[PDB]
């Protein structure tokens, strides 16, 4: 049986969409055919307005208690959630907040899983010198009083890994929770699985770093903490995943700008000045 | 009678159309951009160096290009002068995510409006009487090979773009959103080993191109000709230059242009400004401001606006941007391929993309563009590939100004980006981003001009109200990215 989901996106790029096409544990074809059935996601499927919106509507009564709510991008509640229109229902008028298609839909579902560091915690549309009262899934559930399951995958964007796995680790859980446990969260809600190694702590730059050399400029040898690295208190299993297909990383190609974390980016700026 | 479409689909980001449709045509339309985030306002007081990697959350889909212009614009205000390697190496990034993009839009995004996927969704539900391949060849043998061909190749093509991001990741750190270019050039200096991992992959990208996408491509207009005949507009086209080929920024591999009211004219940035009278902003002159000066000022209650995307006019005349515009400016020679089957498939002799002539600027005209775009940026990759140097400098270190002005010009995947950099004190003061779908999917301006997919959208055919296939088709013809044109 494949796990129903409707994916919805607030205030996002489209980033975490995107990284989920790039994925390879499985590939995407076999994630659409084989493992979820996608039943609404504005940037791949088929039907458009009415039709869309009704379909989602649909699914989220059929199948109530019993469908993923994956959420990209933040939420914004200033000027009565306008910031933000997800879609117009066809019982003449009424224009749909994300405010308002967050608080209908997270009741109803089996669990809410924020992809990225925007839905997780806020990101780069809640940070400083932003006026549309952008919020996270948490601190909306919190506010509206929704009492639901949120798992938290953070990063800008998520590594298809995580998300994927993430998902996948869910919904066997569902399927027999005897048998197959929950991911174990950490205090910010995000899978120890991914989110409990230290990037620094497994970096292959360490040696370098605890010899005291530094790379003076991104084209010099040695460890990046000079020009800004936050891996020290970035916690994510990327210098062991690494990123497309094992093709490159952040960290050996620059720095790591610390993007899982809730306090990104605003608590990892400047990005180019230590730590 | 009216329709209103929200969301549109398969389009990047939040978008709602609305058109009144009378005698089976399309009679007005209103494009609105519902999402906004402020990227101009939160990059207020940051370190200029930060913004590359700010900027490029604006989309997930395109970063790479407002890297681009950000470095750019940063390169400018720091006086930095990029080495050749450097150049070369922000073409590669950019470039692989120019040829994930078009083949993302044309197969994930626009062609379910033309081929019958499976009996799964997200592929269901659909319009019913959507004016499929399966529903417009009524041979049951030749329907079911080409919807077959068109789907297996969108089946394919999950694989290819992903390759593509290979290819980005290879010198860009990883993808969405790179760590790859800043202020001074590129982090990673290319080593022999990776410029080889890049052209395999490369090879791959370019194969599929050439044997796949360009014949299906000519292929499904030669089924639907009639959509070379709707979804025109106004005409005008602006680009403003991607892909420097020298380290002076003199020439580009698609040449900055205009071409308004049937003449070919070069470009003035001086003669760029954005109306807001119907947008969601306040401005604090009439008339429209240059970008050096633009202002970001949110109002959601400004009586009579109806999108968060401003109105961006050259000589005060909505001008379309994107593969059309580039193709149409360049106007450079046509694929092999393109050029046998419109000559096969359609009767047409053509060797440059303006023998297309008269609908080049339609529903059709825009794939056709985009596809011939994806052929020109391999061959042209492919040219890059020889040219990077391996172990040659990629980085110039510079320092943050105390004050200074930048401004970086570069073509999205969808169109002409610039990017409006202001320091002060050592930190952003002003930062100004007119960007791609801006130019496309703008509300009407302050002397009442419609944006060009409003324009494009009228006189576009809807027989049957209920299932309005051809509305959604205009409006991912021009591939638009809500979350560009609004940030
Ligand atoms: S987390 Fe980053 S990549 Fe995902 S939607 Fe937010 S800005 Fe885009
Ligand atoms: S490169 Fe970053 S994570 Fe690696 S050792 Fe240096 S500071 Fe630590
Ligand atoms: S290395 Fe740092 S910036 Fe790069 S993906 Fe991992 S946590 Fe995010
Ligand atoms: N391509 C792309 Fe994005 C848009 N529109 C930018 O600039
Ligand atoms: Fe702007
Ligand atoms: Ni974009
Ligand atoms: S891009």
């Amino acid at each position: 049986k494949k796990a129903p989901v409707i994916w919805v996106q607030g205030q996002g790029c489209t980033g975490c969409s995107v990284s989920l096409l790039n994925a390879v544990h499985p590939r995407i074809k076999e994630i659409l055919l084989d493992v979820i059935s996608l039943e609404f996601h504005p940037t791949v499927m088929a039907s458009e307005g009415e039709m869309a919106l009704a379909h989602m509507y649909e699914i989220a009564e059929k199948f109530n208690g019993n469908f993923f709510l994956l959420v990209e991008g933040a939420i914004p509640t200033a000027k009565e959630g306008r910031y933000c229109i997800v879609g117009e229902a066809k019982a003449h008028h009424h224009e749909v907040t994300m405010m308002e298609l967050i608080r209908d839909l997270a009741p109803k579902s089996l669990a809410t899983v924020a992809v990225g560091t925007c839905s997780a915690y806020g990101g780069i549309p809640a940070a400083e010198g932003n006026v549309t009262g952008s919020k996270s899934v948490r601190d909306f559930f919190a506010d509206e009083k929704i009492e639901k399951l949120l798992v938290n995958v953070p990063g800008c964007p998520p590594h298809p890994d995580w998300m994927v796995g993430t998902l996948v680790a869910a919904w066997s859980h569902v399927l027999n929770p005897t048998e197959h446990p929950l991911p174990e969260l950490d205090d910010d809600g995000r899978p120890l699985l991914f989110f409990g190694d230290n990037i620094h702590e497994n970096c292959p730059y360490l040696d370098k770093y605890d010899n005291s050399e530094f790379a003076e400029t991104f084209t010099k040898p040695g460890c990046k903490a000079e020009l800004g690295c936050k891996g020290p208190s970035t916690y994510a299993d990327c210098a062991k995943r690494r990123w497309n297909n094992g093709i490159n990383w952040c960290v050996e190609n620059a720095v790591c700008i610390g993007c899982v974390e809730p306090d990104f980016p605003d608590g990892k700026s400047p990005f180019y000045v230590a730590e | 009678v009216k329709i209103s479409i929200d969301p549109l689909t398969r389009v990047e980001g939040h978008l709602k159309i609305e058109v009144e449709v009378k005698d089976g045509k399309v009679v007005d339309a209103k494009c609105s951009g519902g999402m906004f985030r402020g990227f101009e306002q939160i990059l207020r007081g940051r370190d200029p160096r930060d913004s590359s990697q700010i900027v490029q959350r604006i989309c997930g889909v395109c970063p790479t290009a407002h890297c681009t212009a950000s470095v750019m614009a940063q390169d400018d205000a720091f006086g930095v002068k990029v080495t050749t390697n450097g150049r070369i190496t922000r073409n590669l990034i950019f470039g692989a995510n120019y040829l994930q993009s078009h083949i993302l839009h044309f197969y994930h995004l626009a062609a379910l409006d033309y081929v019958k996927g499976p009996d799964v969704s997200p592929f269901v539900p659909r319009y019913a009487n959507a004016d499929l391949l399966t529903d417009r060849i009524k041979d049951g043998a030749k329907a079911d090979a080409t919807n077959t061909y068109g789907l297996n190749q969108y089946l394919k093509a999950l694989e290819i773009r992903r390759i593509c991001h290979e290819m980005v990741a290879m010198f860009g750190g990883r993808m969405p959103h790179v760590q790859g270019m800043v202020v001074g050039g590129a982090t990673e200096i290319p080593t022999a080993d990776k410029v080889a991992e890049y052209a395999a992959r490369f090879k791959e990208v370019q194969k599929f191109v050439i044997e796949e996408y360009l014949p299906l491509i000519y292929t499904l207009g030669s089924v639907y000709t009639d959509l070379f005949e709707t979804g025109i507009g106004w005409k005008n086209v602006i680009a403003f230059g991607v892909f420097p080929e020298d380290d002076d920024y003199k020439t580009f591999l698609l040449k900055p242009g205009v071409y308004i009211d049937g003449k070919d004219e070069e470009f003035d940035s001086k003669l760029v400004k954005e109306y807001v009278g119907h947008s969601f902003f306040d401005h604090s002159a009439p008339g429209g401001l240059h970008y050096s000066v633009g202002e970001t000022n949110p109002n959601p209650d400004k009586p009579g606006a109806y999108s968060f995307v401003k109105a961006p006019r050259y000589k005060d005349k909505p001008c379309e941007v994107g593969p059309l515009a580039r193709m149409w400016v360049q106007n450079p020679e046509l694929s092999p391929v393109g050029q046998k089957l419109l000559k096969e498939l359609y009767g047409i002799e053509a060797k440059k993309f303006r023998d297309l002539g008269d609908k080049a600027f339609s529903i059709m005209g825009r794939h056709v563009l985009r596809a011939e775009e994806t052929w020109l940026t391999a061959v042209a990759v492919e040219k890059w590939l020889k040219q990077v140097q391996p172990g040659a400098e990629t980085y110039v270190k510079s320092e943050i100004p105390d004050a200074a002005e930048g401004t970086g010009f570069t073509e999205a995947p969808r169109g002409a980006l610039l990017h409006y950099l202001k320091i002060k004190d050592k930190k952003i003061e002003n930062y100004q981003i007119v960007s791609a779908t801006l130019w496309n999917a703008n509300p009407r301006d302050d002397m009442g001009q419609r944006g060009p997919i409003e324009e494009a959208l009228i006189g576009v055919p809807v027989p049957d109200i209920k299932n309005p296939v051809n509305v959604g088709r205009l409006v991912r013809s021009y591939d638009p990215x809500l979350g560009c044109a609004v940030h």
